[PDB]
């Protein structure tokens, strides 16, 4: 069956910068290939259906070209509202095959995270389960080490993480991790801590709390 | 104008069969076509089938042939899809699409969807969330500001709205995506930031509404010193 | 440890161009992204530039993106940073640092050593 | 207001080079010493007889184009000429036009579903001349520009465009682009303290002219046989 | 009763013979009445030579003679020159001007 790929898998540029991407397919063609603009959980917007062709209502901000097995797709300008993922689609034949995706986002100067930790409460412990959350707020890169340091000792394999997308208002990004434990394991230790280090930060940061207070 | 209306949330046990709907309206029904698509929380798209209700012709993907059927009736002005052999992986947002691209030189690409129906397949049963607040300490303040929040646990099925009740009180509110427990129960997290001049005294209250049953749950967050 | 040090710099006339050199030995250089940092006299540290394996161009800070360029040599552990049309503003102490995390996307500021660059 | 036209208004008839020759040409010409219509732009619909001679004198390009048609309305075919900041746009449209077309808002036409389209280089205290003829199934344009009331000096107009359109043209009007004016066609001739600018309209007649060609093939003098 | 599908899909596939394959076809229609002809078929079909007798055609202008480089300064808009009594003295080259 028809298979396709997109390269590169992600783009990052400042506001107003030029953007271009390419999509490769299994068989050489000169038409019947589409392009899409998609965001996490949102409806795609059609821009190209056939090689270098578009409908009424398609803005002049998008374009595409190519021949054979490789077709390019270019975007004249980028703005923060455009943080999305471009996709290529092909319908020369019925088994429609969809692209691997290319993320597009905004470049910016380094932003230092606002660090904070989230100690447990009594009602939580009465259920038999224990958990603690460590949060990084409004930092640029995709990830920064969020290390659990129970009793000043590093921990691994016992936490859950959640992620946000880039914020179009200021192009920042946030991250957090959630420790999980049982009340017995919770009370086996005495001191809880989380440590944060970051590109824009001056030195490693440690935040902690204790069972005795 | 042309519009599509989809049903509400639907859930069923694994290995069952389910019926879904897509109500079409506007213009002339006979001139429209309907397609069905599935969208997970970040996995790639899946296309189920296609029908032309005016003429009754339909076709399918190899992955879903046999196990899925589409019927659409003009008199009820809605399109239907039949599903069978449901499994946990089907938990996603299910969309119906209109293929107007067959009679004006625009070919074989949709331009209109409905609102989308979230679906879930699990062995759990419907019930409300469990919520617990947290008590940050004064010694834990940072830069003269602190943050409070709540965690939402043990609710099923989705969708779920987690927020603070109303007003500008929502200043500095920030929420993160959901996760699914191995027991079949969903979860969520929320947080709000407050300066020194308003933390504690403002008496913040987090809220949750399990709209599949429209059950509202709220809780208070209190710092300590 | 991941030891790293600079070479070059010194005194040059304003409006000129000069090269700053940084090198390492005894360890693999590919498994980390190599970055640069800055500190004006008595001021806080500030990121400058960084280079990666793929060779898809480079990444720079706001104050240096439109004037400076960076490069690296994975087979010899030598990395370089270019200075063009120096100004009184850029008279500062620079640091050579490793994005000290294996095959990582982000970075962590492990500056190894620094040297002064001044405009006459 | 009327004023006399001097020997101005002659043009090259037939794109044929002639040197040191006096040629007797029988074509549509502006008779010498004819009183011509004089208007101040500091644009009424005027009949388009066998020919029209147009001229303007201004420093801030108030005059910007012309418009023609049989009924000068959407009921039948029509022609439009306009000069943009960098190009001149020509269309035969049959479009419906404004009472006082003003350009700045672009208040020129109410509707356009044109059939013929064309673009070329632009025409550009300064004296401008234009001549329009429709003897055959085409619309002919001549023009000339010189630094500078109509001067008494001589000047021969050179052909500029030969459009292959066979529409009926019987009424015409001029487009104005004063510095300020209303954005709707509900008013006319007001909006700004425009400078001293004016244009003239003269009508051609079937005449016999004796044209004088110099050594380089340029017309330097002419004689009106019936004056 | 029947409520048939007025259209139908060709469903082209290799198993089909030449009579059931996707021929992409274009058909042209032409008009010639009341013609200020704007569309013309023939190309230049041109050749040039100088300093010897040759039958020459220049956008028409059928004639015979010897062609040589001139010194007369034609104006930009002029195409052909005539001597006394309308003898074609010079002609501008359509291609090289
Ligand atoms: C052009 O049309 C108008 C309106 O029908 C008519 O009065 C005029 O005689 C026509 N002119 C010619 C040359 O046919
Ligand atoms: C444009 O409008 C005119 C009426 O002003 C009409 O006669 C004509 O058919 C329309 N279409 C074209 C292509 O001229
Ligand atoms: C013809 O043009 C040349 C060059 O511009 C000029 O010297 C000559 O005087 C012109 N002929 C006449 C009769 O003025
Ligand atoms: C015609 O083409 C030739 C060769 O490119 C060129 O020298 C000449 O100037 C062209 N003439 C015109 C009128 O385009």
């Amino acid at each position: 069956d028809i298979q396709m790929t997109q390269s590169p898998s992600s783009l990052s540029a400042s506001v107003g910068d030029r953007v271009t991407i390419t999509c490769r397919a299994s068989q050489g063609i000169s038409s019947w290939l589409a392009w899409y603009q998609q965001k996490p959980g949102k409806a795609p917007k059609l821009l190209i259906y056939d090689a270098s062709n578009l409908e009424t209502g398609v803005p002049s901000r998008f374009s595409g070209s190519g021949s054979g097995t490789d077709f390019t797709f270019t975007i004249s300008s980028l703005q923060p509202e455009d943080i999305a993922t471009y996709y290529c689609q092909q319908y020369d034949n019925l088994p429609l095959t969809f692209g691997g995706g290319t993320k597009v986002e905004i470049k910016r100067t380094v932003a230092a995270p606002s660090v904070f930790i989230f100690p447990p409460s009594d009602e939580q412990l009465k259920s038999g389960t224990a958990s603690v959350v460590c949060l990084l707020n409004n930092f640029y890169p995709r990830e920064a080490k969020v290390q659990w340091k129970v009793d000043n000792a590093l921990q691994s394999g016992n936490s859950q993480e959640s992620v946000t997308e880039q914020d179009s208002k200021d192009s920042t990004y946030s991250l957090s991790s959630t420790l999980t434990l049982s009340k017995a394991d919770y009370e086996k230790h005495k001191v809880y801590a989380c440590e944060v280090t970051h590109q824009g930060l001056s030195s490693p940061v440690t935040k902690s709390f204790n069972r005795g207070e | 104008q042309v519009q599509l209306v989809q049903s509400g949330a639907e859930v069923k046990k694994p290995g069952s069969s389910v019926k879904v709907s897509c109500k079409a309206s506007g213009g002339t029904f006979s001139s429209y076509a309907i397609s069905w698509v599935r969208q997970a929380p970040g996995q790639g798209l899946e296309w189920m089938g296609r029908i032309i209700p005016i003429f009754g012709t339909a076709n399918y993907a190899q992955k879903f042939q046999g196990r899925v059927t589409i019927t659409a009736d003009e008199s009820t002005s809605t399109a239907y899809m039949e599903l069978s052999s449901l499994r946990s992986e089907d938990t996603a947002v299910y969309y119906c699409a209109s293929l107007a691209s067959y009679s004006s030189g625009w070919e074989d690409v949709f331009d209109i969807w409905g609102q989308g129906t979230m679906v879930t397949v699990s062995s759990a049963s419907t019930k409300g969330p469990s919520v617990f607040p947290l008590a940050p300490s004064s010694k834990s303040t940072s830069g003269g500001t602190a943050a409070l929040g709540c965690l939402v646990k043990d609710y099923f099925p989705e969708p779920v709205t987690v927020s603070w009740n109303s007003g500008a009180l929502t200043s500095g509110v920030h929420t993160f995506p959901a996760v699914l427990q191995s027991s079949g129960l969903y979860s969520l997290s929320s947080v709000v930031t407050v300066p020194s001049s308003s933390l504690g005294t403002q008496t913040y209250i987090c809220n949750v509404n399990h709209k599949p049953s429209n059950t509202k749950v709220d809780k208070k967050v209190e710092p300590k010193s | 440890q991941v030891q790293l040090q600079e070479s070059g710099g010194g005194l040059v006339q304003p409006g000129g161009s000069l090269r700053l050199s940084c090198a390492a030995s005894g360890r693999t250089i590919s498994r980390y992204a190599m970055s640069w940092f800055r500190q004006a006299p008595g001021k806080e540290r500030e990121f400058v530039a960084v280079a990666r394996r793929s060779g898809d161009g480079a990444f720079y800070a706001d104050s240096v993106q439109g004037r400076f360029t960076v490069s690296r040599d994975d087979a010899k552990n030598t990395v370089y940073l270019q200075m063009n049309s120096l100004k009184p503003e850029d008279t500062a102490v620079y640091y050579c640092a490793i994005d000290s995390d294996t095959f990582y996307s982000g970075s962590y500021d492990y500056w190894g050593q620094g040297t002064q660059v001044t405009v006459s | 207001a009327y004023t006399n036209s001097f020997t101005r208004g002659v043009y090259y008839p037939d794109k044929v080079f002639r040197s040191s020759v006096l040629h007797s040409t029988q074509d549509l010409f502006l008779p010498f010493f004819s009183n011509v219509t004089w208007f101040h732009v500091i644009n009424p619909v005027l009949p388009f007889n066998d020919g029209v001679y147009f001229a303007s004198i201004e420093k801030s390009n108030i005059i910007r184009g012309w418009i023609f048609g049989t009924t000068l309305d959407s009921k039948t075919q029509s022609l439009l000429i306009v000069n943009n900041a960098t190009n001149v746009v020509i269309k035969v449209c049959e479009f419906q036009f404004c009472n006082d077309p003003f350009l700045d808002f672009r208040v020129y036409s109410s509707a356009n579903n044109c059939t013929f389209e064309y673009v070329s280089q632009p025409f550009l205290k300064n004296l401008r001349e234009f001549v329009f003829k429709n003897i055959d199934g085409y619309f002919k344009i001549y023009s000339k520009h010189t630094p500078i009331d109509l001067p008494q000096g001589f000047s021969a107009l050179e052909p500029l465009v030969d459009l292959p359109i066979g529409i009926n043209i019987t009424r015409f009007q001029t487009l104005l682009a004063l510095h300020r004016s209303y954005l709707t066609p509900g008013d006319s001739s007001s909006g700004w303290t425009a400078g001293a600018a004016a244009y003239y309209v003269g009508y051609l007649q079937p005449r016999t002219f004796l044209l004088k060609y110099n050594e380089n093939g340029t017309i330097t003098d002419a004689v009106d046989c019936a004056l | 009763f029947n409520c048939y599908f007025p259209l139908r899909s060709y469903s082209f596939r290799p198993t089909y013979g030449v009579g059931h394959q996707p021929y992409r076809v274009v058909v042209l229609s032409f008009e010639l009445l009341h013609a200020p002809a704007t569309v013309c078929g023939p190309k230049k079909s041109t050749n040039l030579v100088k300093n010897k007798c040759v039958n020459f055609n220049f956008n028409g202008l059928k004639g015979t003679g010897v062609l040589t480089e001139s010194n007369k300064k034609f104006l930009p808009f002029q195409q052909f020159g005539r001597d006394i009594a309308d003898t074609t003295d010079a002609v501008r080259d359509p291609q090289t001007l």
